[PDB]
RNA sequence: UAAGUGAUCUAGAAAG
RNA sequence: GUAUGUCUAAAUGCUCUUAUUUACUAACAAAAU
RNA sequence: GAAUCUCUUUGCCUUUUGGCUUAGAUCAAGUGUAGUAUCUGUUCUUGUAACAACUGAAAUGACCUAGGCUC
């Protein structure tokens, strides 16, 4: 009941390779882990314009954005990750991805940098 | 904001509630008293 | 604190993310220069 | 498995989900995703609680659509959707049983 | 002619 | 200290991949020779 | 003289604010630290003739009191 919890009960016949096996069975029929745009708490280090409303999110500003995986890797064994955000006036999806050629990030059609 | 500051307190009486409070327990059950 | 995104994977300005950024160009860095090398050498030899 | 998501997916919540499915016959049809094409689906209880999902979606749909900054482009999208959503529950209305 | 005996604290769990 | 809130009418088995993690959480704490 | 309406000034008006703390703290950081959680594809699904038998189903509505014949 305390979250440094030792030991998490199981039934008396759990097969844990069966059990995985059933889960798994059941991982493609499942609405979540079967899909993309998984949830995250981020914030925003470009300090940016939303394009729509023209709201100066600065810098630092905390925010409950989606990461998705982008399938175009850079270079080859490195990953980058489109990092959604919204205004908060104005319900328009900013994002942004971050490729690490630079050690920085790119604005992706949602707002400007400045 | 609602950081507020206040206007007044208060004191309403309900039915009590047959807690058993630590502090409540007995203790000195004998009062003094002085001499006259 | 301050900067949450510092504790993330994902940011790039992460160290360890750079740095493995790093190893990887080192790597294919190097092919490219073995690579390089051959080419330049065939040309010559052209 | 922070944010609670991750919690509900934990590999012992599922094989939880399962055992109920096996002993009892609890599923929740919220959990999974409703198939997309129907008459794959024998059991009557199963397809009426598929219906009954995608009535609620479409009234979640609903409810969200009328709101105040009506001229920008998501709600024209869920106009849509909600289209999207009505025919579903129509063709879950088919006329097997 | 006589050294070298004994004194020995502790001690983990929750939430934040 | 892994926040939160609204929203709810009453295909089957199969196997193969691993010397890893699209991992998530930051409420917690912050210095030199 | 009395009734009323319109404008200006004065009075009355949010001529501007509902806490405390180290101005609450900081405009910095290869972070450290604690926790919590599991994944990749590829596939299985005989004809012809003769003899014996039937000539026809389903829908809902017209009669009578769910049942019984007719159309
Ligand atoms: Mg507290």
């Amino acid at each position: 009941s305390e979250r440094k919890a030792i030991n998490k009960y199981y039934p008396p016949d759990y097969n844990p390779l069966e059990a995985e096996k059933l889960s798994r069975k059941m991982a493609k029929k499942l609405k979540t882990m079967n899909k993309s745009h998984a949830s995250i708490r981020l914030m925003t280090p470009f300090s940016m314009r939303c394009l729509e409303c023209n709201e100066y999110i600065p810098k630092s500003r905390k925010f409950n954005g989606k990461k998705e995986l982008l399938k175009e890797k850079y270079l080859d064994s490195i990953k980058i990750y489109r990092l959604t955000i919204s205004c908060p006036r104005c319900a328009n999806s900013i994002a942004f991805r971050t490729d690490p050629g630079n050690s920085d990030y790119v604005m992706e059609v949602g707002g400007v940098r400045n | 904001p609602q950081l507020e500051a206040r206007s007044g307190a208060k004191a309403a009486a309900y039915t009590p509630t047959g807690i058993e409070h630590a502090r409540l327990l007995p203790g000195h059950t004998t009062l003094k008293y002085r001499k006259f | 604190s301050g900067d949450l995104n510092l504790l993330k994977s994902w940011n790039p300005k992460l160290m360890k993310n750079r740095k493995k950024v790093w190893e990887t160009e080192q790597d294919l860095i190097t092919e490219q220069q073995k690579l390089n090398t051959r080419l330049k050498e065939i040309e010559k030899e052209r | 498995m922070s944010r609670n998501v991750d919690k509900a997916n934990s590999v012992l919540v599922r094989f939880q989900e399962q055992q109920a499915e096996s002993a009892g016959g609890y599923k929740d049809y919220s959990r999974y995703q409703r198939p997309r094409n129907v008459s794959k689906v024998k059991s009557i209880k199963e397809a009426n609680e598929w219906k009954r999902q995608v009535s609620k979606e479409i009234k979640q749909k609903s409810t969200r659509i009328y709101d105040p900054s009506l001229n920008e482009m998501q709600i024209a999208e869920l106009n849509d959707e909600l289209n999207n959503l009505f025919k579903e529950w129509k063709r879950w209305q088919w006329h097997i049983d």
